[PDB]
């Protein structure tokens, strides 16, 4: 534009208002805009205020020079050396000198950021107070901002304002200024080249951190910027809903409409988010910044999480996910940080726990059928579900902060927040709308998917909601649609978990099968004994051989019940593989771990039986009684599989000793070596053991606890058994022997004898080999050790087992 | 010790008293104007007990010196604030607390 | 050179030792994305077999004793061998870049010197290769995670406030913030308390509602006066508390960007704004509150009506509610241009015009802009200087502008 005129522009979405081009244009081969999308396209007008910008190599030709005192020179050698501001970088707080020295009409002052003058000249300030009338009332303000006129000049530090000229004083200095910010700043009138320099410390005390700041330097840090006119600035998306009068003049808006903002802290200024899309090396930046904040908040750190929470304020997430216009990297990053804070630690504790499928057998544990003549988000599954606790991060309190367990988050809301995105992006992204929410759609998707993923894994979305995604993506769409690699990549593990929730129906299914059918031959033992010589094996052949006998008891109600299960045995089934080879067969594919995703869902689909195979022997049963102390040992076991993962580990070995004390005392751990040994968990703290050597109390510990394992059961001394030679490598010094006597890994090792014959025979020679190349001794003490492992390892029985 | 401007004046005359519900709505910035909590932005009204001991002792005598539905400005010494040592990743050391802090009921 | 400068000098090659210095940076070159995945084995398998060839030979010991010999000047000889000094350096710390990235051997036995390296950090000239060194390493020895500590860390958070804002930085603090698998917890306590808390080593995000300024479309220049009143406040639209702004500006000066002039646009933001209102009824000039109290103490509530002059033969604003007095704000001001009532708020609040439909007149100044509508006008009101202008068929423009009571009759 020029003067007073008028712009009228059309950027696509406006057929309807064709003038000319439906004319000649569209007939010719040419388009509008945006046709696809739904967006506008904001603009970056020109300003007015100019804002003191960085010092290019690419000038007319002015000049700086960084010289180490520490003087910064000029040169303008040109023909228009009049008019040219320049306002330096780094501000005062609200003792240390700064001179100015001219080579041959010159200002100097102190500036507030808050300054746009555009004027060659001595232009421009006292507010008033009351004592209801006021009567001092007065000493307030004249900044608005600071002007003095070879000289040095010095604006030294405290507080108050220094105006000193060459050794002389001038007057008139504004020596009040309580809590404002000042930068260095000289203007120009460039009546010849090699106009200026710069520079008992300097400001490199005040501005930088350390503060004994004898020697003074200008770091890297310090531009020289020059005050230029204008950039390109954006352009207000949605402003105005005035509603008015003019009898009355009910001038009135109600807009709930917020921006979205930052401030570069150094050279204060405030600036709005979205606009940073071209500032591409503050973009970086920040992004990288929200990616370590990701990065420290990672897998424990509650603590840390209520500081981030105090830093970005959960709502102004919210607020960042609904913008439809920030660019990607911010895009990603909020949604990275959002999980990060408030989801992964119940999400990653869940992710551990979703191979155990172990259920009580209560009544609403029993009322669950198989398939009938897609839903597999139903009402069941007290399958002892760790259950999730918040915390509220406040800034007031105490007690305790750092095991409290994660900040909060509108949750239902959220999850609304998410299907009206994941609808909505569906309806847009599907006829190459050739504007996405942050460029690609990659941007687009990914980390929606992400997100609703990590919340699907979480416990919520009540059956409705889940009835409305799938007969989204089912109808039986979102699968069948054209996809970029990253984006089905994230889709395999939604896929995943699907069939997995699908898994554990069908356990719990079979768990509440077994129940009635062991009642019902539980009474036929009864009535089969009382009617009168294979009289109990230890009860698995008893099992076993009811199984054997009945491989194909033998009643007609057993073979009834026989055939109820394998037509239970007997439709995502289809789709999910007609889809994976569908995608296989036209997409030549990179980024291996997605080959790896597919094929391994192609084969999970093919081998239903495998999933019910490797499931079973980890699934057991509890009465419904002492269900609580079960809850406290799986949530005291799930966070010691989340402090295996801390690594290193020094002070949280207090919480380490606290979970293994409770779970000794826990009262399911003496009777249920079934569900101990189900667990895995010896082999839990075994791994931990093997982290800690390649030395504090925490090893004691641990073979103190795989010691008292090893005396519940025989079958557990089984399972502590096959790890000899390992153990048995540790174990040259590990413990025991300053007077420690306890546990060690010998002990370990000889903990695991005592009891079986069997397991005396079963243990071979190059142990016994590497016990005596560890009997080397000159003088010792440990040898004890040795021996009596050795006296352990011969009689066992009241006779020695000659081998 | 702390001086206390009422923003706008509640009830004037119903100061509370331990064993009385404190809900609150709250928030506040830093000295230099930069914030570090809002309980108005999680919309959580947040209650605590004079007397019982729960927050800090700026915003505890602040809230002995209120009345209800009393939106006021609770600056307070940062030595009586966490300061020196300051919360470590929240407050830096030696800052001082400037609130906006209104009353809600009282149980 | 430890002692003479004779001859000068010394048998002491400048560009056979920088050629060769490039060769061998181009030696260890990684292998590319763009070639076959066995070739790229080929090529990875014998890079990482020609790095332990190195390492037993202990010449990246010799690298660091040319480092430590060389690290003397800040640019001395001959002094074109002084002239390739940067090159020479940058070309080292790159070369020692390069002997690394792969094998977790050779940053297992960098478990000896990182510390001298994070001493040499602080040489404030060459920040790019020690700090890629320094990266390469933490990122392959899990070993190295083991040993650093907090005067380090105290150091490297100091290092982007000694030069700037390097992304790089980041990317480093990040690989010491989480290892290839695991964490290290106390070292993340230390990071956020010593970076974050303070809030100036880096960004800071903030949102705020949009704020609506408007003015009554009339130019003023005469003890000038309105009124204005308060209807409906109901502060928390949303949980940012809302505000109401009453003053006097020009366009000449403070360019009216709302949220992109001064903090959030707003009102006595600049150096014609002038702002009233508030509950301790003091202002804002400049964006400064500095806090004037009266005997009222009330905000800008649902029923409230303010006085409202401006004082000729005095640059002085001093407003009032109903009548009373609020300690009179503004005395000896600047001057240019015509002025109008800036009246700003940013919020769900409805407000009304007394001016012509009156309720309060005091003689503290008397006019009114309706004693002042005869130039142009009629009693109009606009949405100060609008830049933009909002539709749904298209949001047109504008240009920027063409823009007292002493007339001038001809001099003759």
């Amino acid at each position: 534009l020029g003067v007073a005129q008028v712009g009228r522009m059309n950027f696509g979405k406006d057929v309807s208002t064709l003038k000319y081009f439906t004319i000649c244009g569209l007939q010719e081969g040419y388009e509008p805009f945006a046709v696809n999308t739904n967006r506008d396209i904001t603009m970056w007008l020109s300003k007015r205020l100019p804002q003191f910008l960085q010092v290019p190599s690419s000038h007319e030709h002015i000049e700086v020079t960084r010289i180490d005192v520490t003087q910064k020179s000029f040169g303008s050698q040109n023909s228009s050396t009049d008019i040219m501001f320049y306002r330096l970088s780094m501000p005062i707080e609200c003792t240390y000198y700064y001179s100015v020295r001219i080579f041959p009409n010159v200002w100097v002052g102190w500036i507030t950021s808050d300054f746009h003058q555009y004027d060659t000249a001595f232009d421009l300030v006292t507010v008033t107070l009351g004592d209801e009338k006021g009567k001092v009332h007065e000493s307030i303000k004249r900044s608005n901002y600071m002007v003095c006129a070879n000289g040095l000049e010095i604006g030294c530090v405290v507080g108050l304002l220094t105006f000193t000229a060459n050794g002389k004083d001038l007057s008139t200095y504004y020596q009040v200024e309580p809590s404002t910010k000042l930068f260095p700043a000289v203007f120009a009138q460039a009546t010849s080249p090699n106009v200026f320099q710069f520079e008992a410390g300097l400001f490199k005390s005040e501005h930088k951190n350390p503060v004994p700041q004898c020697p003074p330097r200008l770091h890297v840090q310090f531009l020289s910027h020059v005050l230029w006119s204008r950039m390109p600035n954006q352009f207000l998306k949605v402003d105005v809903s005035r509603i008015s009068e003019r009898q009355g003049w009910l001038v009135q808006c109600l807009e709930p409409l917020q921006f979205m903002s930052l401030h570069i802290p150094e050279e204060n200024r405030s600036v709005d988010i979205l606009e940073l899309t071209e500032q591409e090396e503050l973009l970086k930046f920040h992004y990288h910044t929200l990616r370590l904040y990701s990065a420290v908040c990672a897998l424990g750190n509650h603590r840390v999480a209520h500081a981030l929470c105090s830093h970005v304020d959960e709502p102004q997430l919210l607020y960042a996910i609904e913008n439809k216009y920030m660019p990607g990297l911010l895009r990603a990053g909020y949604y990275d940080l959002l999980i990060d804070i408030h989801l992964s630690s119940y999400a990653t504790a869940r992710l551990m726990m979703n191979n155990e499928f172990i259920v009580p057998m209560t009544e609403e544990t029993k009322s669950i059928t198989l398939f009938p003549d897609g839903l597999p988000g139903i009402g069941l599954s007290t399958s002892l579900r760790p259950r999730m606790q918040f915390s509220s991060p406040s800034f007031v309190s105490i007690n305790n902060e750092c095991y409290q367990y994660s900040p909060e988050f509108p949750l239902d809301i959220l999850k609304a927040k998410t299907i009206q995105m994941l609808t909505e992006a569906v309806q847009e992204g599907s006829l190459h709308a050739r504007d996405p929410v942050g460029g690609t759609t990659e941007f687009l998707f990914v980390p929606l998917i992400k997100l609703f993923y990590t919340l699907l894994i979480m416990g919520i979305f009540h059956n409705e909601d889940l009835k409305h995604i799938l007969q989204l993506i089912e109808p039986s769409g979102l699968l069948q649609m054209k996809l970029p690699e990253p984006v089905k990549l994230q889709m395999c593990l939604l896929l995943q978990y699907l069939c997995d929730c699908q898994v554990r129906h069908r356990i719990e299914a079979i768990v509440a099968f077994s129940d009635d059918f062991v009642a019902k031959l539980q009474d036929n033992q009864r009535f089969r004994y009382n009617e009168v010589r294979d009289q109990l094996l230890d009860f698995h052949e008893d099992l076993m051989t009811h199984c054997g006998i009945e491989l194909d008891s033998d009643l007609t109600i057993r073979g009834r019940l026989l055939s109820l299960v394998e037509k239970v045995t007997y439709t995502l089934q289809q789709l999910i593989s007609e889809t994976m080879v569908r995608w296989a067969q036209e997409s030549v594919i990179e980024d291996p771990e997605l080959v790896r995703a597919m094929f391994v869902l192609l084969h999970r689909q093919y081998d239903g039986i495998g999933g019910l195979v490797r499931a079973l022997p980890k699934t057991y049963t509890i009465n419904g009684v002492s269900v609580e102390d079960t809850i406290n040992l799986l949530a005291s076991l799930g966070q010691i599989r989340s402090l295996l993962s801390v690594r290193m580990g020094k002070e949280e070995e207090k919480l380490m000793i606290r979970g293994l004390g409770d779970i000794m005392n826990n009262k399911v751990f003496y009777q249920h070596p079934n569900l101990m040994r189900a667990l895995g968990m010896h082999e839990t703290v075994m791994e931990v053991m093997v982290n800690v050597l390649g030395f504090p109390k925490m090893v004691a510990n641990c073979c103190r606890f795989l010691c008292y394992f090893c005396r519940i059961s025989r079958q557990n001394q089984k399972a502590m058994f096959d790890h000899l030679s390992y153990l048995l490598e540790n174990s040259s010094v590990g413990l025991a022997s300053p007077a420690m006597r306890g546990s060690t890994p010998l002990d370990v090792a000889a903990a695991s004898v005592m009891d079986n014959n069997e397991l005396a025979l079963a243990l071979r020679e190059p142990d016994l080999e590497k016990v005596v190349r560890y009997l080397a001794g000159c003088g010792p003490v440990e040898g004890e050790r040795y021996l009596d492992f050795l006296r352990f390892a011969v009689f066992c029985n009241g006779e020695s087992v000659e081998e | 010790g702390v001086e206390i401007e009422t923003i706008s004046p509640g009830d004037g005359r119903t100061f509370p008293k331990k064993g009385q519900t404190c809900v609150v709505h709250y928030t506040g910035m830093l000295q230099n104007g930069k914030k570090f909590d809002s309980s108005r932005d999680r919309n959580k009204p947040f209650k605590f007990r004079i007397g019982k001991q729960e927050v800090i002792k700026g915003f505890e005598e602040g809230a002995a010196q209120m009345s209800l539905g009393q939106r006021a400005k609770l600056t307070c010494t940062p030595d009586v604030a966490y300061g020196a040592t300051g919360h470590p990743g929240v407050i830096p050391p030696n800052a001082t607390l400037i609130f906006d802090v209104e009353l809600l009921n009282l149980e | 050179l430890s002692k003479k400068a004779k001859a000068s000098t010394v048998d002491l090659p400048i560009e056979s030792v920088s050629l060769s210095l490039q060769d061998l940076i181009g030696y260890f070159h990684p292998p590319d994305e763009h070639l076959e995945h066995e070739d790229k084995q080929n090529r990875l398998r014998a890079l990482k077999n020609r790095q332990n060839l190195f390492q037993e030979e202990g010449m990246i010991n010799l690298v660091l004793e040319c480092i430590d010999r060389l690290h003397v000047y800040s640019s001395v000889a001959g002094r074109e061998a002084g002239e390739s000094w940067k090159s020479i350096l940058n070309s080292l710390y790159e070369l020692l870049a390069a002997l690394i990235r792969g094998n977790r051997k050779n940053c297992a036995q960098f478990s000896g010197s990182l510390d001298w390296l994070i001493s040499r950090l602080e040489r404030l000239e060459a920040s790019s290769g020690i700090l890629e060194v320094l990266h390469c390493v933490l990122v392959e020895s899990p070993e190295a995670l083991n040993i650093i500590k907090e005067g380090h860390i105290k150091s490297i958070i100091s290092l982007l406030d000694k030069h700037g804002r390097n992304h790089k930085v980041l990317d480093v603090l990040c690989s010491l913030c989480v290892c290839h698998g695991v964490a290290v917890r106390s070292n993340q306590h230390l990071i956020c308390d010593n970076l974050l808390p303070g809030r100036d080593l880096l960004l800071q995000t903030r949102l705020v509602n949009h704020v609506s300024s408007m003015r009554p479309n009339i130019f003023l220049g005469k003890k000038w006066y309105y009124e204005l009143m308060v209807d409906h406040t109901e502060p928390f639209v949303t949980a940012e508390a809302t505000h109401l702004r009453v003053g006097w500006a020009s366009t000449e000066g403070y360019s009216p960007y709302p949220g992109g002039g001064e903090e959030w646009g707003g009102n006595g933001v600049g150096d014609d704004l002038f702002s009233y209102g508030f509950d301790g009824l003091h202002l804002w000039s400049g964006c400064i509150a500095r806090t004037v109290s009266s005997p009222n103490q009330h905000l800008l509530r649902t029923d409230d009506v303010i006085s409202c002059c401006l004082d000729l033969s005095a640059p002085s604003i001093s407003f009032r509610i109903n009548g009373q007095p609020v300690q009179g704000m503004f005395e000896n001001f600047n001057i240019d241009g015509l002025f109008f009532p800036v009246v700003s708020f940013s919020a769900g609040i409805k407000v009304r015009f007394l001016l012509g439909e009156f309720k309060f007149l005091p003689p503290p100044g008397y006019a009114p802009c309706y004693e002042a509508v005869l130039p142009k006008e009629k009693l109009k009101v606009e949405h100060s200087r609008e830049y933009k202008q909002e539709r749904t068929y298209t949001r047109d423009l504008l240009g920027p502008t063409v823009s007292a009571f002493t007339p001038i009759p001809v001099d003759t």
